[PDB]
RNA sequence: CCUCCCGCUCGGGAGGAGGCACUCUGGGGGGACUGCCGGCGAUAAGCCGGAGGAAGGGGCGGGCGACGGUAGGUCAGUAUGCCCCGAAACCCCCGGGCUACACGCGCGCUACAAUGGGCGGGACAAUGGGACCCGACCUCGAAAGGGGAAGGGAAUCCCCUAAACCCGCCCUCAGUUCGGAUCGCGGGCUGCAACUCGCCCGCGUGAAGCUGGAAUCCCUAGUACCCGCGUGUCAUCAUCGCGCGGCGAAUA
């Protein structure tokens, strides 16, 4: 029917690039090592979307409007 | 250059049949077809091909399996019974034409009773069906 | 010597690797030829059943799975070299059947 | 049965249900060249899965639509060969699969007479069974209409099969028509617009009621 | 010669196959491929066989072993295989490219085989409900 | 037959849905045949239609319409 | 062939048609489907043949396969009524003996007084079961035995 | 390499050595995340379209159901407040009743034939269940079943045959060779015992029904539609309940 992101999922994903901005690329797998050593991984489902997220945070944060 | 493997099973049946009435070993026996038959035949048919056929399978299916038993061939064939607005079930064959069959063929030489338990070929069952199949292949490749 | 069959089935995945894991490891060293820890099949139970009391309206029916698993083990060691082996403390619920032929 | 492996040596080289060459016809209208599979290959059963997409069922083998519009009928009620049925009806209270002989003696029983590349009667069969208006009792703004809708291509081919496949039934009812016969019967006739089509029948009144109300 | 082993996968038949150079083998579970009676299923393995070529086809033996329940079913398992065969041998995008086009169910098997019957409100089938006369 | 006027209209945008059955879906069409050319038209069409499909126009002079609409 | 008719007379007077020599003597009341292909081998005819083409001389060799079928071969459970009453050993059923040997036994039943006779008379099936509403919107099994 | 068959001597097939390749089994790991590309949108959220790919934009199917309410349902499963019974509304027993029917309805099965029936032949599965229990195979019996007896407490043995399929043959659209109710008889099987009230097998019997008004239900894809298959409970009543695979769509 329709998508959206959870907001556990956008949390994690938003402090992520907060403390670490520098240690995060535009490449999925990279931040998806990252991911795994940071927070928990509850699962592998969930460390491939917080990854997701994290991916189209940098590319927003290159543009100046970040939300 | 074949083996029962090499031919489809509508021509095999009845160049087995016809052989099964040459030789002239395997014969009908009158008790078999009259009313001890295979559970329920809308007719009944009057056939020497209908013993024929129940036989010429006979050669092949021991040639398949090893110890093939009565209680296997009996539920081998297909076939059903009315139990009224219940639906039909599957129920199995009259052992009657399969038990007088392979002893029927025993006495031929074209099947004999390993000392294991069960049913196999001998080098005449297996001889007997070889030189049929080389015969079927053949024509199969000269009829466009 | 004596070839041995350590047939092992447990009732959970966890407690059941562990125990084969372990038997694999303190065999391989002594007077043991040890064959590889084989898993064959989860003999899986369904249970299936009827969840109300009532049995009415729509009854929500709930599917049980009870899985159990079993792992086979041969061995080359004496009676005595099995023992030694089967000292390990083993889940609760982790049943070790023992055939001996030569 | 030599006759029939001459239909697996033919089939092969490539024509459809063993000598039926895909070549002999061609879609001359531009409308009905994308919502056809005449140009592609061999065989209907294919199980491909259709209506995945938006258009899915367009790329559906013509014969294959077919098919399963001819195999419609059907509940509950059990089959085997054992003394049992009907259960597989007068349209398939069952499957595709002996669904898909009728259709080949079908091919057959309509090459017979014509004598000409069947999936041409056929083609021509389903551009003439679809009506080219329709009027749908359609109300917009809260006030009630019966009004002039035009038809869609797709939506064309599909009252074009289905009037073909829902007239036959009516005729082979526990008479000689056989489906076989019945569809390679009206199949002929509705590629010719005859008035001995229930599937020509419908196509003209749907036009011309629809002409009216507009 | 060579060994190259695949396989082809729908609706659960497994078609186990092997590929290795010779004179024209068509081997389907033991039997030629002339034992099947369905004339149609049949055609269906013939498909990519025309596709290539009779050339490849005569040159190089083929053995299948298809366990699958369908009779569709074992033929299609068997369409998937042998193309998947004929790609593996000569290599080439040409003779892929060449069967994706025509269909993708001799390339892809499917994401999906067959659902539960759901527990249901005491009736027959995975989705249906007991019919209702209530009002 | 004989033809009526076969007056091929390839529609150009999909306005949005009509009909309370929602049946109709008014599309917007551009014509190309031998005698107009070009007409704009707002016709009901029905069944899956996408852009740049081919719809054979009955009568030339129509235009049936109601319109709103997306907020 | 052998001597086209139409209307030959088998089994008494009773007539044999043009169906197929199998079809028309299950109609002949005793003589089945499976009965009638029985009475065909000891005879020796075609069996898939119509039926009217017959001489005079076949007609003959049918009816005393009837009269005595336990003479001629007919197996001691492939044969009409095997042990009669508690005394008769095996005999023929026709459209005659077959109407009045089933309403003896029921005349029987009605002087015993049983739960099978009164059974019959009041409109039931006896181990059948049901009698709850089948048969239902005014409808009838017609019980025994011809309603056509 | 070895035993058997066949042969046009080219070559096809089985067995055992031999070999874990393959299928598979069950434990773990990767792969899909709007990541990228275009369009719509507030450059945000999101929706649409595209490429690569086994698979895509809740991937797909389940379990997972808040605070509450209908004084919904069950004290006749258990737990339990209150009341009532005390040779009894206790207790034991045999037999009968729940399976009575002029009828009404609900939910389903089977069905009105040529997309058919007989007969024969051939090619195919999966979940499961199996110790007074599954029963190889051999024998007798027309069969239902009986006698003997291997293996098996289980990837290693058994139920087991799938069914739909297709090919050839006979048959040639009638209330019939449809359909199987009803009735006579012969016969097995379990239990102390199947008349009331079991199922099957054989012969005879051969009913209504030849596509169904008003009205109304179910479901959206490996689904429906269709075909068989198993299990529960369990001697025995299954046209039921749960669950499996085979064929495989319409419309949205």
């Amino acid at each position: 029917m329709g998508k959206i992101r959870q907001g556990f999922i956008k949390r994690v994903a938003r402090e992520l690039v907060n403390k670490y901005p520098n240690e995060f690329t535009t490449d999925f797998e990279h931040n998806k090592k990252k991911v795994q050593e940071l927070t928990n991984v509850t699962s592998k489902k969930i460390r491939n979307r917080i990854a997701g997220y994290v991916t189209k945070l940098v590319r927003m944060k290159m543009e100046g409007k970040i939300l | 250059m074949a083996t029962v493997y090499d031919v489809p099973g509508d021509l095999l049946v009845e160049r087995v049949a016809q052989r099964l009435k040459e030789i002239p070993e395997i014969k009908p026996p009158e008790w078999a077809p009259f009313v001890k038959t295979g559970r329920h035949k809308e007719r009944l048919p009057e056939q020497e091909d209908w013993w024929y056929y129940r036989v010429a399978s006979i050669l092949r299916r021991v040639y398949l399996d090893g110890p093939v038993g009565i209680e296997r061939l009996r539920t081998y064939y297909g076939g059903r019974k009315n139990r009224g607005h219940a639906p039909e079930k599957f129920y199995k064959a009259g052992g009657s034409i399969i038990r007088k069959a392979l002893q029927q063929l025993e006495a031929a030489g074209f099947v004999e009773k390993v000392p294991g338990k069960g049913r196999v070929i001998t080098p005449k069952g297996r001889s007997f069906l070889d030189k049929i199949a080389t015969e079927l292949k053949k024509e199969l490749e000269e009829i466009i | 010597m004596q070839k041995a069959r350590i047939k092992i089935a447990s009732t959970n995945v966890r407690s059941l690797d562990e125990v084969a894991n372990q038997i694999k490891q303190i065999a391989e060293r002594t007077g043991v030829r040890m064959s590889g820890p084989i898993p064959l099949p989860t003999k899986r139970i369904r249970i299936t059943t009827r969840k109300s009391p009532d049995g009415e309206g729509s009854a929500t029916f709930d599917r049980w799975e009870l899985r159990v698993h079993k792992r086979l083990i041969d061995i080359e060691a004496d009676e005595r070299a099995m023992r030694q082996i089967m000292r390990i403390r083993v889940p609760e619920d982790v049943t070790i059947e023992i055939e001996l032929i030569s | 049965a030599k006759p029939l492996n001459e239909r697996f040596f033919i089939p092969h080289e490539i024509k459809v249900m063993g000598r039926w060459s895909t070549e002999d016809v061609e879609v001359r209208d531009p409308s009905l060249k994308p919502y056809i599979n005449l140009e592609p290959r061999l065989l209907p059963h294919t199980h491909g899965r259709h209506a995945k997409k938006h258009f899915g069922k367009a790329n559906v083998h013509i014969v294959e639509r077919l098919i399963n519009k001819i195999m419609r009928s059907g509940g509950s009620h059990y089959k085997v060969a054992g003394h049992f049925m009907r259960r597989e009806h007068r349209s398939l209270n069952s499957k595709k699969v002996k669904a898909y002989e009728v259709v080949k003696e079908a091919f057959k029983i309509i090459e017979q007479r014509t004598g000409k590349n069947p999936i041409q009667v056929l083609v021509w069969a389903i551009e003439n069974a679809a009506p080219r208006e329709d009027t749908t009792s359609v109300m917009f703004g809260g006030i009630r209409y019966h009004v002039a809708v035009d038809i869609s291509p797709m939506r064309r081919l599909d009252v074009a099969l289905r009037n073909i496949a829902l007239g036959a039934s009516a005729k082979c009812y526990r008479n000689k028509m056989s489906f076989a016969e019945a569809l390679a019967e009206e199949i002929i006739l509705a590629a010719n617009k005859d008035p001995k089509s229930y599937a020509y029948s419908k196509k003209l009144e749907i036009e011309r009621i629809a002409e009216s109300s507009r | 010669m060579r060994i190259i082993q695949t396989t082809g996968k729908r609706k659960t038949a497994i078609a186990r196959a092997v590929i290795r150079e010779g004179k024209g083998r068509v081997r389907i579970n033991g039997k030629p491929v002339e034992i099947i009676e369905p004339e149609i299923a049949r055609f269906t393995i013939l498909e990519p066989l025309i596709l290539a070529g009779e050339e490849i086809w005569n040159s190089v033996d083929i053995d299948v072993k298809v366990e699958g329940g369908g009779f569709m079913g074992q033929a299609e398992a068997a369409r998937m295989a042998i193309a998947r065969a004929l790609v593996e041998w000569t290599g080439d995008m040409s003779l892929k490219e060449k069967f994706m086009k025509y269909d993708r169910t001799m390339l892809v098997g499917d994401p999906r085989r067959t659902e539960p019957h759901k527990p249901n409100r005491s009736t027959k089938g995975p989705r249906a409900k007991r019919q209702k006369s209530y009002r | 037959m004989a033809e009526d006027e076969g007056y091929p209209a390839e529609v150009i945008e999909i306005i949005g849905r009509t009909g309370t059955t929602g049946d109709v879906t008014q599309v917007k069409v551009r014509i190309l045949e031998g005698r107009d050319k070009g007409r704009v038209i707002r016709r009901n069409v029905r069944g899956p239609v996408r852009i740049g499909d081919i719809l054979i126009l009955r009568e030339t002079e129509r235009e049936a319409r109601e319109i709103k609409s997306r907020r | 062939m052998a001597n086209f008719r139409h209307i030959v007379r088998v089994a008494g007077v009773d007539l044999d048609g043009n169906k197929q020599l199998r079809w028309a003597l299950t109609a002949i009341k005793g003589i089945g489907i499976n009965f009638a292909t029985m009475v065909c081998r000891v005879a020796g005819l075609d069996p898939f043949m119509k039926a009217g083409y017959l001489t005079d001389e076949q007609v003959k060799k049918i009816e005393e396969i009837l009269a005595d079928p336990v003479a001629h071969g007919i197996p001691r459970w492939a044969v009409n009524r095997p042990k009669d009453y508690e005394t008769g050993r095996d005999l023929h059923l026709i459209t005659a003996k077959l109407d009045m040997a089933i309403r003896e036994d029921i005349m029987r039943l009605r002087r015993i007084r049983a739960y099978r006779g009164i059974r019959h008379e009041l409109g039931l099936p006896v181990r059948g079961q049901r009698t709850r509403s089948n048969f239902r919107r005014g409808q009838t099994v017609g019980v025994s035995r011809k309603k056509k």
